[PDB]
RNA sequence: CGGAGCCAGCGAGACCUUGGCCGAGAGGUCUUGGAAACUCCGUCGUGCUGGGGAUAGAGCAUUGUAAUUAUUGCUCUUCAACGAGGAAUUCCUAGUAAGCGCAAGUCAUCAGCUUGCGUUGAUUACGUCCCUGCCCUUUGUACACACCGC
């Protein structure tokens, strides 16, 4: 496994605030771009807090960014049992992100976003899992 | 025989006067503990 | 949890794993 | 020219009554009462007296509370039956309303051949009161529509309901009479006693 | 949208979680709920009660709502409690309060502050009505003045920030109307007064209404979470509670 | 951001306290309320022209709001959103009302009738559902997954008929004489319908 | 741009002495520099 | 398999399991025949259905109505709904759809809680 | 329990989802 | 005990009248397990519980 | 006899009495002839009116 | 297929009723004319000849309804209302209801207590739920 | 009033119980396991009447406790005030007012009281500042256009 790309996010994320620090700190032009990189990897749901320009050295890891990752995120949400069977799902294209279907497993879920991952609505995977609770509703299609 | 739990406070004369010149104290020199725009 | 979890989801599994040791 | 859409008998395993298949042919109230021939006789009462959706049964479970004018667009049967019920120990009780109404309507069939859903009708138009008064002494104002509905409803009901309070007439009887008078005109009603004397008030300080 | 609830929970007890060990370790301002709308939005309040509510209590409820000048109050018939919150949830509301009665005489009083907490808990004694008044007139609806008298330990400070922030934001300096909380051995008195400005003095006269409230619980959840976790609450059986202050 | 085509300068900029991020947008005829929908607050942001100030914020979608819409006539807002329901609100006027209306699946596109006496949505299950403003009941639904024509991706593990990557029109309009609408989305066909009669006018590539 | 191709569902382009010409204005040529002022400007 | 379809209709408390199979025309609520649905005076609430689309596509197949939960008129409200639902969704399986679509208008004219849950959330219509 | 029963992700998919009294006893 | 409801709970045979209970309310008890408890009110029916 | 008038437009800020709405009605009988009347229900536009009296023009009520 | 769900429950009872009384054999008590049905009640019921056959006629088609019965199940669901109490039936009239059927073989004594619907009284509640239909 | 038909959702730190046998009921005894309102058909019928069930008498039983003590139910008889409520006053806008029951007593308060849950479910208004009361403005300050002008 290969994190060749996120480690390139992870030290440009790190020369930038780097460069902020070296410019005079009562700038607004720092004080500005320092808050739009905060609100940008608390959107993108790398910092799960608000965090300071210090903290933000440090926190941003590879591992937060592999967190993002689609398949990794069904994980968590216990769609699928393991990495590789999310995998799968979002290559055979089970998986919605809001009203558009992802097939790309490298995908990164945003924070607003993460609420509504869900299975598609004709999926067969949908029908066994509202079969099994005998809750599958004809009208709705699913 | 001893009771498990504060007795209910009985509001008096007295009481209300102490009460009262708290009040007007605080008004007259305008100490407010009130919120304000930020 | 191949990737570990973040800080909030740490402190949750933390508090179940005490109220299961309740 | 013909047009067919079936080419088989229909016959259910469940039997259906006979009855309810002359239903299935056109909805009718109680599935005794034809809604096709009744039309408001006043043209200002019309597009709120609402006869025009026919109803098996008065209840609804509509929402018509919601926005300023949508009880124009209930069926005036079910706008009755709901008026019916007051009083406290009513309260609530839809379903007897609806028998209530049906004998109703079945007296006002006996007595008088005409189809009950149009006495009904005559009725609320007739004692409408056009003109009313508001408080300075008194000044006269004309009256909407819709207070002009609301207004008949609720004087048919109270009277009927008051005539049989203490008496032998049972709530259908007198309010199959009240019906009959108020869509009559005459003065017997007690709806019609009430709107002619607002109208005569106004008239008074008109 | 129930997924959202559920991880903004977590996000809400991990953020009081680090708030509390921050305030640790400066022992070695506004509470994080209130900290993102203090003195941008007003407060927007809904006063309900119990189911069935007893005429004296409509009245009590009438009473609050005045006294809270962005409350407005809801008729409580046969809504359950889950969907009570949730609808005033969507509909933007800041704060819920609702009022408990013994035979029309009010004996509690619960505040909860939304979307995710904390709930406290009143109990109200020696409660004197406006409608026990007569010939008392109409109220003054300004925005008022707030006095708090005797908030010292941490929990009072706490209840002082819940109390506080039911009100507008930025009286205007001569508005005449003041409404005041004092602590006095836990029992908070809320007395509401207008005032004139004497040449020699101040003179202030009583509104009403007068009840002493008591807390006795304070949840970090809205109140259909019976399962909240519990920030704190009142023993009353250990030996030394009738004479433990708090506030 | 308002802009002024006589001059071609920005007069004036609206923003949120807390720097919402804005994707739908919905103007008064009278040109002197604003109103704006996000994706992440739920809460449809007014503002006033002339001051620029937040009026307030219209509250009670529990989903992200998709779209947004005043009559040209009547001046009531119209919103939908993936709450799968869609509210009517009176904001002018001493009182102000909400009627929601309950859809089978999430709205993604939003027309008013110019007239302003129907509303039309378009929504995931790709059906496109007319209704009543003023009695909020639907008249008439159109049914658009068939019409739709989608290309299987060079990157497809699946086919395109079984694929449901995208069935539904995510805009909408009506014509002016009120009896057509065009519709499209992230598909490659535009189709043209006929709402008293709902049936496909025409399909372009 | 590398973080929102990461997290778009849609394709992202990547993002773009002698005299120069302005290929984009922001005002009609026709238009003048006094017609762009207010009476109250003025 | 024999081609059937699940469908759920809601009121209040009450829900209402329907099953629509292929069949000769057999209705049933609760293992008992639709006409003894009670209470009498709001019968033909539960016909309404029926009525409008005809009992000619009711001939060709057999419903099962199963109902728990609620009081006798959320109960009915259920009923009807189940069977609105359930008859739209076997017309669309295993019919063409254009018969679902006609279904679908139908009911929606006639009342549009057919086939939509009518649901009274709380709303706080005083703003504030 | 109830934290669990009330946070549990309706979408959450696992594969398993697919899957005389003497006499009577002798016979069984 | 004579009604136990989960810490409420009912006492019998402490007194003779409600009128000796009244005297007695806001009283500390505890049973013989330690269980700290109070007096809260007296009930109408039976005279002392 | 007894006419009727239809709603055109329901006039604002008359200082009318409370329940009391001022509206301009026109007759059916003849489209451009119009009055001004005093209304007690809930009135809107497009609605019709019974004016027992087609002579009397409406004066505020306070 | 005719069952005594296919037919209305008060047309039954009531044809089922008259079966009874025009046989004749189905042992009434002698206490029947004297008894109220409930504690709850306060008066006999009016149909004196007849009421007890209508209990039996009502108790045996609720034997058909559930498998197993016993008598406090039928006291609690002949029960009503009276604060309210919810009083059950009498116990007594249900109990010579129950021993009055098994006599005519309509039910007999249920495993694991209770009692079932025999199967002879089986074909005869089915005889009488076709007679009404017919 | 008499039969018959039936539909909920909250809730779990010997005693409960499914079933058999007695008794008119209350309630006894022998054993196994640990909802109302409401709807249909009938009786009655404007008479303080088959509404109302206070007071009183006689019995059949339960619970303790050692008294012929009360306690809790049942049966019959007796058969009251109450005929919609003055001057005045309080509250109330949709699953709302109101009716109906069921459950738990979870550190404050509550013991036929408190809270919660479900069931049936409307009339009217959703407009105005005319009266009352509480406020805001009378340096556009407000980024274009328009409107306004001490
Ligand atoms: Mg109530
Ligand atoms: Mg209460
Ligand atoms: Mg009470
Ligand atoms: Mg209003
Ligand atoms: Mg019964």
């Amino acid at each position: 496994e290969d994190y060749h790309k996120y480690n390139r996010i992870c030290g440009d994320i790190r020369r930038l605030a780097n460069k902020l620090s070296l410019l005079p700190p009562t700038d607004p032009f720092r004080r500005k771009h320092e808050q739009l990189l905060l609100d940008k990897l608390y959107a993108m749901g790398v910092l799960t807090t608000k965090s300071k320009i210090s903290d933000l050295e440090n926190k941003v890891t590879v591992s937060a960014i592999c967190r993002r990752r689609l398949p990794v995120i069904m994980h968590r949400l216990k769609m699928a049992e393991t990495i590789q069977d999310a995998v799968k799902f979002i290559e055979q294209g089970h998986v919605r992100v809001g009203p558009n279907l992802i097939n790309d497993p490298a995908y990164l879920v945003t924070r607003n976003m993460e609420d509504y991952v869900t299975w598609v609505d004709n999926s067969k995977i949908k029908k066994t899992l509202l079969r099994y609770r005998n809750q599958i509703d004809d009208f709705d299609f699913s | 025989f001893d009771r498990t739990a504060k007795p209910v406070p009985v509001i008096t004369s007295e009481v209300t006067e102490s009460l009262e010149d708290m009040i007007r104290r605080r008004i007259q020199d305008s100490n407010f503990d009130d919120l304000q725009r930020r | 949890n191949p990737y570990g979890l973040n800080e909030v989801d740490d402190f949750a599994s933390k508090r179940e794993k005490v109220l299961l040791g309740q | 020219f013909e047009v067919v859409e079936e080419f088989t008998p229909v016959v259910l395993a469940t039997p259906i009554p006979e009855e309810v298949q002359q239903a299935q042919t056109e909805i009718k109230l109680f599935n005794k009462w034809s809604f096709e021939e009744v039309e408001v006789k006043d043209a200002s009462l019309v597009d709120y007296v609402q006869v025009r959706q026919p109803i098996f049964v008065a209840h609804t479970a509509g929402r018509y509370a919601n926005k300023r004018f949508r009880k124009a667009q209930c069926p005036i049967i079910e706008r009755l039956t709901n008026s019916l019920m007051m009083n406290g120990r009513n309260n609530g009780k839809k379903l007897k309303a609806v028998r209530i109404i049906k004998h109703t309507l079945d007296i006002i069939n006996v007595l008088t051949d005409q189809n009950p859903i149009q006495v009904v009708v005559d009725a609320i138009t007739n004692t409408g009161p056009r003109e009313d008064t508001t408080r300075v002494r008194r000044q006269a104002v004309d009256v909407s529509p819709l207070r002009r509905v609301n207004q008949a409803i609720a004087l048919l009901t109270i009277g009927a309901r008051e005539a049989a309070f203490r008496n032998i007439k049972t709530i259908a009887e007198t309010l199959a009479e009240e019906l009959i008078n108020a869509a009559k005109g005459s003065s017997t009603s007690y709806a019609i006693k009430k709107k002619d004397e607002l109208e005569r008030v106004a008239k008074s300080n008109r | 949208m129930l997924r959202r609830q559920a991880r903004e929970r977590r996000e809400y007890l991990y953020r009081k979680a680090q708030e509390l060990q921050d305030s640790q370790l400066q022992q070695k301002q506004v509470d994080d709920e209130y900290a993102a709308t203090s003195g941008i939005m007003d407060p927007r309040i809904i006063v309900t009660t119990s189911r069935d509510p007893s005429t004296r209590l409509s009245q009590f409820a009438k009473e609050i709502k005045l006294l809270f000048p962005n409350a407005v109050r809801l008729n409580r018939g046969n809504y359950v409690m889950p969907n009570l919150v949730d609808a005033c949830k969507k509909s933007g509301t800041t704060d819920l309060v609702v009022l408990h009665e013994h035979r029309g005489v009010p004996t509690s009083l619960t505040i909860s502050h939304f979307p995710h907490g904390p709930t406290a808990q009143f109990s109200l004694h020696n409660v004197v009505m406006r409608h026990d008044i007569i010939n008392a007139g109409n109220q003054s609806e300004v925005n008022p003045h707030l006095i708090f008298d005797n908030f010292t330990t941490a929990l009072g400070k706490r209840v002082v920030c819940i109390l506080k922030h039911l009100f507008n934001a930025g009286p205007k300096k001569d508005s005449e109307r003041v409404i005041t909380f004092a602590n006095r051995g836990d029992f908070i008195s809320v007395r509401q007064h207008v005032y004139v400005r004497t040449r020699e003095g101040v003179e202030i006269a009583e509104v009403g209404p007068r009840f002493e409230m008591r807390l006795f619980e304070l949840r970090l959840g809205t109140l259909e979470n019976k399962d909240a976790d519990v920030e704190w609450q009142l023993r009353r059986f250990i030996r030394t509670a009738n004479k433990k202050d708090y506030l | 951001r308002a802009w002024d085509l006589i001059r071609y300068r920005n007069f004036r900029t609206f923003t949120g306290t807390e720097r919402i991020q804005f994707n739908c947008l919905a103007v008064d005829p009278s040109g002197e309320v604003v109103c704006a929908g996000s994706l992440d607050n739920f809460d449809i942001h007014v503002w006033s022209v002339q001051t620029g100030q937040l009026l307030d914020a219209l509250s009670g979608h529990e989903g992200p709001v998709s779209c947004l819409s005043f009559s040209q006539e009547n001046s009531v807002l119209a919103s939908a959103s993936w709450d799968k329901t869609i509210r009517i609100w009176s904001i002018f006027g001493r009182s102000q009302q909400v009627e929601p209306i309950e859809v089978y699946s999430d709205v993604l596109a939003l027309s008013m009738r110019p007239d302003g006496k129907e509303v039309a949505v378009s929504t995931l299950k790709g059906q496109i559902s007319i209704f009543n403003i003023e009695d909020a009941k639907q008249v008439g639904n159109i049914d658009c997954r068939k019409d739709i024509i989608s290309g299987r991706f060079n990157q497809d593990r699946f086919t395109a008929k079984n694929s449901e990557r995208s069935k539904f029109f995510t805009t909408i309009h009506y014509s002016f004489d009120g009896m057509a609408i065009v519709a499209g989305g992230n598909n490659n066909s535009i189709c043209l319908y006929d709402v008293p009669n709902e049936v496909l006018l025409k399909r372009f590539i | 741009y590398k973080l929102d191709v990461l997290s778009s569902v849609h394709f992202v382009p990547k993002p773009a002495e002698t005299p120069t010409i302005s290929m984009e204005d922001a005002q009609p040529l026709y238009m003048s520099n006094a017609s762009s002022l207010a009476p109250q400007e003025i | 398999a024999v081609p059937s379809v699940q469908t759920f209709g809601k009121k209040k408390s009450a829900t209402a399991v329907a099953h629509v199979k292929a069949g000769k025309g057999l209705i049933k609520v609760n293992g008992s025949p639709i006409t003894l649905v009670e209470p009498e005076i709001l019968r033909f609430k539960v016909y309404e259905p029926l009525l409008l689309v005809g009992l000619d596509k009711f001939s060709n197949i057999d419903i099962r109505v199963r109902v728990t939960g609620g009081g006798h008129v959320s109960q009915v409200y259920a009923i009807r709904q189940a069977i609105a639902k359930g008859l739209v969704a076997y017309h669309q399986k295993y019919v063409d759809e254009q018969s679902k679509n006609e279904l679908k208008k139908a009911f929606t004219s006639y009342d549009r809680t057919l086939l939509i849950a009518d649901s009274r959330r709380p709303e706080p219509k005083k703003f504030g | 329990l109830r934290e669990k029963a009330k946070e549990r992700n309706p979408d959450e998919y696992y594969h398993a989802m697919h899957s005389s009294m003497d006499q009577v006893k002798l016979l069984k | 005990p004579y009604k136990i409801f989960k810490n409420t709970a009912f006492i019998k045979d402490m007194f003779s009248s409600a009128m000796e209970v009244a005297r007695f309310e806001g009283a500390q008890i505890k049973t013989v397990s330690g269980i700290r408890g109070e007096i809260k009110r007296a009930l109408s029916k039976p005279e002392g519980h | 006899p007894v006419t009727l008038a239809k709603v055109i437009k329901v006039l604002g800020r008359t200082g009318s009495r409370g329940g009391v709405t001022q509206v301009r009605v026109e007759f059916l009988e003849d489209t451009s002839r119009t009055i001004v009347r005093n209304v007690k229900g809930p009135v809107r536009e497009n609605d019709i009116l019974v004016l027992m009296e087609s002579e009397r023009e409406a004066r505020r009520l306070r | 297929g005719v069952s005594v769900r296919d037919v209305a429950a008060q047309d039954f009872i009531n044809a089922y009723a008259s079966f009874l009384q025009r046989q004749g054999k189905l042992e009434v008590p002698g206490y029947v004319d004297i008894v109220k049905t409930s504690s709850g009640n306060e008066m006999p019921p009016q149909d004196a000849e007849g009421w007890f056959y209508k209990r039996a006629a009502s108790v045996a088609r609720h034997i058909y309804m559930r498998k197993q019965v016993g008598v406090g199940k039928l006291n609690k669901l002949y029960g009503g209302a009276k604060p309210y109490k919810h009083i059950d039936a009498s116990g007594s009239i249900n109990r010579k209801v129950l021993q009055a059927l098994e006599k005519i073989g309509i039910v007999e004594i249920s495993p694991k207590g209770g009692r079932r619907i025999s199967e002879n009284g089986q074909r005869d509640l089915d005889r009488i739920a076709a007679q009404t239909l017919e």
